[PDB]
DNA sequence: ATCGAGCTCGGTGATTGGCTCAGAA
DNA sequence: TTCTGAGCCAATCACCGAGCTCGAT
């Protein structure tokens, strides 16, 4: 992971800065290295106790 | 009529230890960069799907819209 | 530090994703959370930028022109104009 | 004076998964 | 062809925005 001017002339200086802004946080704090399934436990029991329709799908009056 | 959190654009401004503090106009500038910047990519990968006879965008037409274009040229360690 | 601390909700970008296609189409989700890492890191960059013009300027706190100013350095330019326009129907 | 960080609070849309067949392979 | 994976529904609740107080420029 490296270059010279064989990116946008105008944008090199920053994206530099950037990588070692990431370099930090990667080394240091936390960016989280994989997706978790879902978000919200909550969310998750929720979607789980939904009454399904005919489909796979919610559910809708008649 | 579009939107976007503004909450959220701010958090993410935020992650940076150097950025301190941060005028309100800011995120709300940010709010429409970020639509004219999801469009305008979006548009360009989705060339590449129909370019291939898909109907599906998928990841790679992504990345072969980054190496098209200059102006993307810096999410290359992004997307790999 | 959670997902939903660093990129924009997945839902809100898949829904301008598809607005910028035929109605017909389809979006992998692979596809939408690759977008939805990029526009993060396009909202970082930009910031970058502004953060460094704006500290140099010795002042305290990001603004306006500060964003304009850092996204004609990169390339920009022309997002410039319709956010201005778009900047002059929301304020006072 | 103005203009932002950081609380709190209450109102609300993003989040969510199973079945089906587009459609990637 | 085979068979993987996106769209489809809408109800809860985490998070966003509109109010605040306080301390800075």
């Amino acid at each position: 992971m490296e270059e010279p001017l064989y990116v946008n002339a105008k944008q090199y200086h920053r994206i530099l800065k950037r990588r070692q802004a990431r370099a930090k946080l990667e080394a240091e704090g936390k960016i989280p290295k994989e997706r978790r399934k879902y978000l919200h436990e909550s969310r998750h029991r929720h979607a789980m106790a939904r009454k399904r329709g005919e489909g796979g799908r919610f559910f809708s009056p008649k | 009529v579009q939107e976007l959190p503004l909450a959220r654009i701010k958090k993410i401004m935020k992650l940076d230890e150097d950025v301190k503090m941060i005028s309100a106009e800011a995120p709300v500038l940010f709010a429409k960069a970020a639509q004219i910047f999801i469009t305008e990519l979006t548009l360009r990968a989705w060339i590449h799907t129909e370019d291939n006879k898909r109907r599906t965008l998928q990841r790679n037409d992504i990345a072969m819209a980054i190496t098209k274009f200059d102006q993307f040229d810096f999410l290359i360690d992004i997307v790999p | 530090f959670r997902e939903q601390d660093i990129y924009l909700p997945i839902a809100n970008v898949a829904r301008i994703m598809k607005n910028a296609i035929p109605q017909t189409g389809k979006i992998a989700k692979d596809a939408k959370e690759c977008v939805q890492e990029c526009v993060s890191e396009f909202i970082s960059f930009i910031t970058s930028e502004a953060s460094e013009r704006c500290h140099q300027e010795k002042r305290k706190t990001i603004n306006g022109e500060d964003i304009l100013f850092a996204m004609s350095t990169l390339g920009f330019d022309s997002y410039v104009e319709p956010l201005k326009l778009y900047l002059q129907k929301f304020r006072e």
